[PDB]
DNA sequence: ACATGCACAGGATGTATATATCTGACACGTGCCTGGAGACTAGGGAGTAATCCCCTTGGCGGTTAAAACGCGGGGGACAGCGCGTACGTGCGTTTAAGCGGTGCTAGAGCTGTCTACGACCAATTGAGCGGCCTCGGCACCGGGATTCTCCAGGGCGGCCGCGTATAGGGTC
DNA sequence: GACCCTATACGCGGCCGCCCTGGAGAATCCCGGTGCCGAGGCCGCTCAATTGGTCGTAGACAGCTCTAGCACCGCTTAAACGCACGTACGCGCTGTCCCCCGCGTTTTAACCGCCAAGGGGATTACTCCCTAGTCTCCAGGCACGTGTCAGATATATACATCCTGTGCATGT
């Protein structure tokens, strides 16, 4: 039918005994971008931002409103649609053709800790939940987009991918997004590789499809 | 007398005349000293002074701050291609480095 | 509890002259203190050289100046050397 | 073994402010001795002023002096 | 029936040594802790005259003045690195640099 | 026919230069260059002999050690060229402009 | 007056050779000639300014002395 | 009275004692001098001069000439190592250059 | 008419004929000992002019210049030349 | 008759901003008291004039060393490639710095006293400076003796091609 | 089962890279004259060092206060440390090609020596005004104290977009 409901947020949401790491706006860099350049800020210039997986902001960055370097804050995911999988779920196609390096979603959900993600984990196993949204962004924090999560959750693990996940850090605190890692057409599917997901189970096979696939994942 | 008229008023000056002049005659540096060499050092003093504070109240105006700090001051003299000639040799406590990374370093395409 | 000369005020008064609005730190105070100090010594001596060089036992005017046109370079020897003529020019008519 | 006592991450953050990207490891060692003769000619310095002043204290305008001496002149400390 | 977090890519290598580099060259905090800074300190006086004593404002003074010291060296020393084709900075650097300063 | 191999002559030149103690540069092209620098300082100029004599023992001595810091820079490139890089290398690290 | 081409690329060859150096670039001629005119202009300013403040019309050998001295390249042997 | 006793004689000295206090005193060093630091400067500038001469006088000898010149005042200079901390930043006239070439220029075998 | 010119040549000479009798100097080495000689005694002098001044003294003692000794002068140039001027100093006082 | 598609009044919390409270950081205000300023004088340093008389500038002419120029070619600069490992990134533990508070005392920093050292002055006299002269140390030259570099041909270690010896396999 | 066809490494020189001297210039040293000019030794004199005595204050020495330097202890937690991993950078090797060196020929201008000439540095004589010294006196600047006014800042209350759940319109 449809994919099973959940909250479906915008920005990160700590949970449990999680705590950010929010900078205030003058400890936040600046680059030496300039509003009066071809593209300020933009993808294919020197901004020193955008090199350092930085992201500008608006009231810091001196090209003003001319920064092209503001994909996560204002969100231009490109437009997408979730459509059911051979054997793996649901996946995401998006609606136009995607220029290698173009910033394709961002990952969100709800941050836990350790001990926390090895209970979620667990009640999995106890109702034999097949489908994991963890990622860890760092140690003490870990993104799960189970609950609540934005159409990213829809990317499915490719051993051969189209899209990657990055880490940047915006308005001072880690952030992970999806980018596009080759010139995708329309009507392809988006997959980024999981890059790990073997805690202590039995390795769920890796229906991909991908010329390489190591058969599970990993 | 005659109302003491404190000779920095008189040379227009906010330097002390009197105490530069003081510190000339006390320091062993000729056994005389002339009547204006104290004035005209006390100008170029108050000049080297304001030339320095009006770069780093600029600099403190770029960060949106309203005090000058060490950082100010040292970001005004390695600016400043003069001050920094005038002042090469001179390390200023809290002051930091001018921002710069080699062209090489970053990375490429 | 003893007096300890500065240059702190003559410092501020030419701060308030052109940046009115500024304030300044105590420890950039103090790093003025010791421009101030630093450039006297450096005039000073290079003047008490010049009085020595000529055989003279005074240092006037014009040895200060021709320690600044020494020791500072260029657009700052001008300004500087203007500065205190200009000085030394209103203080003898007065 | 207090020259150990800095430390690796030290030496690297004195490179980033630097502007120095990659670190032979060979460095830490060889700065260290280099940190080493540095600190002791100001050192002996600061020494000689405090001897001579008959105190048994090195004052920062002793290191000042010393620093001053050397080239190094230092702005805010006296 | 398996579990188990993903793991973004590790930032290539370099990414946050340009970031360290922008965040000390925007700082002008001690990169060395005080209390071996003060330490060697006091071994390296021992040497010239036991039982010394120092102010709070004398080891401060120096700290401050070797940082400098150190991070000008740096600074020559990668320019060395630079010009021999490199981007890592070694021992031979170093000595180049000092060489070439006056101190060797 | 006989001919030595590039770079016999010039270790020579180089033993022969370290064991003279003598100027290299001519006389009158420095002193014309020493008058025609200090025409843009004051005009109707005269000099010592022994001035002009001293301006180029101080410049000749300069340009050696700057030689020397410039030969280790191209050393440390792995070259035995010097080329400009190597003088500006080496006068950015002295302290120069 | 291009003076300055008179410290010609052989002249240039000697005070290379007695620093040690076995192979030159052709283009080291024209730098070493604008790093020599640097040095001069400096030393010649501060002799100048000595002159002048001795109200003198002669440049002597301690006045280049001094300004050798002040620039940190002291020299011995002319006073 | 005594006949004569110049302080160099008394301090066991060949440097001028007596014109050591005066250059002292004219020079604006301080505005008194005490009676034992002209003896005790003559001294020093007579251990050094000695050291130096000590040092050239050898190379003169090693160069079978028996008259010290600046070339010898340089090699002893340059060849010593607390001498040549002492003068590093000093150019000697018509002194030349210690005879180095590095190891990597050198024909190879 | 004609003043009259000082120099250290005479007690470098002095000096030279202790240390090698059989052995003469030129001018130019002469005029280069003179140069030594007055750039260390400018050294020595005004390193222990203002190290008077630091302590807020007036006088030039044999103190300020053994102090001015050790700060200027390296290693074992210090230890010998300190050795020297003491004993200068400890010889004259008992004449 | 009915539940699919999908909404609209109420909740509800992120969202945006007014609001009472801290914590300094300086900002005026006294309160002194020490050090500039006024006033005046004495004497020596500096300025001016005159004069000498070195020494810098300019010219001329010849000699010849040196720079300029051309050219072949060798070797070094420099671009490209490959690999392997060293260094950068990140995690999980451990350590020790930093902070705060407490407590004690060495010794910095000042005052008071007085003495013995240094400035200063006048008379005296010998050391050092300018001038002058000479003779030996060194510079230069020239011819012969080594010494060093360079390259043309021979031995001395290869692997290397080619004919060849040794043994597997098919057949009578 | 033996005999002949046939493949495959075996050794036998087969040229080769590649040292190794041998000899030819070229350069550098070495040694004897030769002469020349500057080191160095002496003379005369003058002016600066020495002798002596006087006087004032710098500093040494003792003594005291109270600052700040050191020693310690307990807690928090950030930083350092050790290890795993993986890639991108350093470094070695190769080729190519250009540019700099070595050498020969031509050209030019430095250099040497000699001669004037006059500019300007050095010296001397006066002189006059500018600075030190001094004494008196008052206010400028420093120490300490407390107000004021920010930013910062956690508190708290209204606003804006989302969330809801059963009811409105409807195709079965
Ligand atoms: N390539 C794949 N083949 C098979 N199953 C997959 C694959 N990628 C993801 N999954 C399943 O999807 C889960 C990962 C989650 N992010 C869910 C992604 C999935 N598209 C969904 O949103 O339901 C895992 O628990 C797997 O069971
Ligand atoms: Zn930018
Ligand atoms: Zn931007
Ligand atoms: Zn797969």
């Amino acid at each position: 039918r449809k994919p099973p409901p959940y909250k479906h947020i915008k920005v990160n949401k700590p949970y449990g005994k999680v705590q950010i790491y929010t900078a205030d706006i003058s400890e936040i860099p600046k680059c030496n971008c300039k509003p009066t350049d071809e593209n300020p800020c933009g993808f294919d210039s020197e901004c020193l931002n955008r090199m350092l997986m930085f992201e500008c902001h608006p009231q810091v960055c001196p090209a003003g409103e001319f920064c092209q370097n503001q994909c996560f804050t204002k969100r231009q995911y490109p437009e997408t649609k979730i459509i059911k999988t051979d054997g793996k779920g649901w996946g995401l196609v998006a609606k136009r053709d995607i220029r290698k390096g173009e910033f394709v979603n961002e990952y969100v959900g709800e941050l836990i800790d350790k001990e926390e993600c090895m209970a979620r984990i667990k009640h999995a196993h106890e109702n034999d939940i097949t489908h994991f949204y963890m990622l860890t962004i760092d140690k003490d924090r870990i993104i799960d987009a189970g609950p609540k999560g934005n159409y990213s959750r829809f990317m499915n693990h490719s051993c051969q991918p189209n899209c990657e996940t990055l880490k940047w850090t915006v308005n001072g605190d880690t952030r992970v997004g999806l980018f596009a890692v080759c010139d995708i057409p329309a009507g392809t599917e988006l997959t980024f590789n999981y890059n790990l997901d073997c805690l202590g189970n039995e390795k769920t096979v890796c229906r991909c499809g991908a010329s390489n696939c190591s058969g599970f994942l990993g | 007398r005659a109302k003491a008229k404190t000779r920095s008023s008189r040379a227009g000056l906010q330097f002390p005349v009197g105490r530069v002049h003081r510190l000339l005659r006390k320091g062993n540096y000729a056994e005389r000293v002339g009547a204006g060499a104290p004035v005209y050092l006390a100008a170029v003093l108050e000049y080297l002074t304001a030339e320095i504070l009006e770069l780093a109240g600029n600099a403190a105006r770029d960060n949106k701050k309203t005090r000058i700090i060490p950082r100010h001051l040292q970001l005004a003299i390695r600016n400043d291609e003069e001050l920094n000639k005038l002042l090469g040799k001179v390390t200023i406590a809290q002051g930091g480095v001018l921002p710069n990374i080699q062209a090489v370093l970053l990375p490429k395409k | 509890r003893s007096r300890k000369e500065s240059y702190s005020i003559y410092v501020y008064k030419v701060l308030k002259q052109v940046h009115p609005d500024t304030g300044i730190s105590s420890k950039a105070m103090g790093i003025m203190n010791s421009f101030v100090n630093d450039i006297f010594e450096r005039i000073a001596g290079e003047a008490s050289r010049l009085a020595h060089y000529n055989k003279r036992s005074t240092i006037t005017s014009r040895e200060i100046q021709t320690a600044v046109r020494l020791l500072l370079p260029g657009e700052l020897a001008k300004h500087a050397v203007s500065e205190g003529t200009k000085a030394v020019t209103k203080y003898t008519s007065a | 073994d207090n020259i150990q006592g800095i430390t690796k991450p030290a030496i690297r953050r004195l490179a980033r402010r630097g502007g120095v990207k990659r670190i032979s490891g060979l460095i830490y060692e060889e700065t260290r001795g280099v940190l080493k003769v540095f600190l002791e000619n100001v050192i002996r310095d600061a020494v000689t002023y405090t001897e001579h002043a008959k105190r048994k204290t090195v004052t920062a305008m002793d290191v000042v002096y010393a620093l001053k001496r050397q080239g190094r002149t230092l702005y805010g400390f006296g | 029936a398996t579990g188990g977090v993903m793991k973004p890519h590790r930032y290539r290598p370099g990414t946050v040594a340009l970031r360290e580099i922008r965040r000390y060259q925007k700082s002008t905090e001690l990169l060395i802790r005080k209390l071996p800074f003060q330490r060697l300190v006091r071994e390296i006086a021992q040497d010239f005259k036991t039982d010394l004593r120092f102010q709070s404002s004398a080891v401060m003074a120096l700290q401050e003045a070797c940082e400098a010291y150190l991070v000008g060296l740096f600074e020559d020393t990668n320019l060395c690195a630079i010009h021999a084709k490199r981007v890592t900075i070694m021992p031979k650097d170093i000595q180049l640099a000092r060489r070439i300063r006056g101190e060797r």
